[PDB]
């Protein structure tokens, strides 16, 4: 009954639609669809605290760049995105996607997600990498990312176990709750 | 449902001054309504970026949409925050509103410019979306 408006970001493919969709559906989409533009809803409650966030999701391809501002009025939580099994994912978050945040909504409470948390340890994910001289990101990566940027918090999940979903949504909403 | 007969008294009830800058470049005005062909007409309203909402009438043309106000008995086309209220049908998206049933967005993509538009129920919320749709199709 409370409302809040939620904007998820990050590069191509690391899992910002899978997560959302997770999170509202409880249904993983099997079909990949490079997003444009969609928009969700869930209810959640926290803290005795019920809201009714709305889920903006974006695009993570840079040919629409023009386009991800439409996103970003009003917004009461970011969730920026990386994907464990990408290094290079990381690495565009202080790069691209914290100096795009700081330009639309510079006050808004960001939450440091990693996702596909399943692949760190899965040793098809390792091997691949390893040719590459590459690791999955660490925790400890992901958290001192987080305060480089002065996130408002670091989550890690996995859309496709469900892992951590839940926790991601509770912060975001505690984080939407704030100011 | 007579579509040219309803374009015919729209056009002749616009105010003949009235203009509207489509994001293209391209200066929309009354006499650009004269030979257009009429798709929908209907009640619906604008979403202001502070929140509020203003009655418009939607006018649904096979190539473009535009959007209304009445005033003193004539239409003048819909004031929005500097966004263009006359859109062409090219390069549109259109979206529910997910948290809000009665909503549909609209979503320009030459810079690009979204457009928050309420029906006043869920079904004239999915009517619009549909025939705005079937019209950006060509079906
Ligand atoms: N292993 C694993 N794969 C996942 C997970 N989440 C999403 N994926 C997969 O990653 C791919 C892209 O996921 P998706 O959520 O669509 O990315 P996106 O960030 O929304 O992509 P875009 O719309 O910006 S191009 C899909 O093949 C999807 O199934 C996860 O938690 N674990
Ligand atoms: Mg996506």
């Amino acid at each position: 009954a409370i409302r809040k408006k939620l904007v998820i970001v990050g590069d191509g493919a690391c899992g910002k639609t899978c997560l959302l969709i997770v999170f509202s559906k409880d249904q993983f989409p099997e079909v990949y669809v490079p997003t444009v533009f969609e928009n969700y809803v869930a209810d959640i409650e926290v803290d005795g605290k019920q809201v009714e966030l709305a889920l903006w999701d974006t695009a993570g391809q840079e040919d629409y760049d023009r386009l991800r501002p439409l996103s970003y009025p009003d917004t009461d939580v970011i969730l920026m995105c990386f994907s464990i099994d990408s290094p290079d994912s990381l690495e565009n978050i202080p790069e691209k996607w914290t100096p795009e945040v700081k330009h639309f909504c510079p006050n808004v409470p960001i939450i440091l997600v990693g996702n596909k948390k399943d692949l760190r340890n899965d040793e098809h994910t390792r091997r691949e990498l390893a040719k590459m001289k590459q690791e999955p990101v660490k925790p400890e990566e992901g958290r001192d990312m987080a305060n480089r940027i002065g996130a408002f918090g670091y989550m890690e999940c996995s859309a496709k176990t469900k892992d951590g979903v839940r926790e991601v949504f509770e912060m975001a909403t505690r984080a939407a709750l704030q100011a | 449902y007579e579509k040219k007969v309803r374009l015919n008294e729209i056009y002749t009830k616009t105010d003949s001054k009235s203009i509207m800058r489509m994001k293209s470049g391209q200066m929309f005005a009354k006499e650009d309504l004269k030979r257009k062909k009429l798709v929908r007409d209907g009640s619906v309203f604008l979403k202001n970026a502070a929140g509020r909402l203003k009655e418009v009438q939607a006018v649904l043309l096979t190539d473009i949409l535009v959007f209304l106000q009445e005033k003193d008995q004539k239409y003048i086309f819909a004031s929005l925050d500097q966004k263009s209220t006359v859109i062409s049908l090219k390069k549109l998206i259109v979206r529910e509103v997910a948290h809000e049933e009665k909503g549909l967005f609209l979503i320009s993509m030459g810079d690009p410019e979204m457009v928050e538009v309420h029906a006043s129920s869920k079904e004239e919320r999915n009517s619009w979306i549909q025939i705005i749709q079937d019209t950006i199709n060509h079906h």
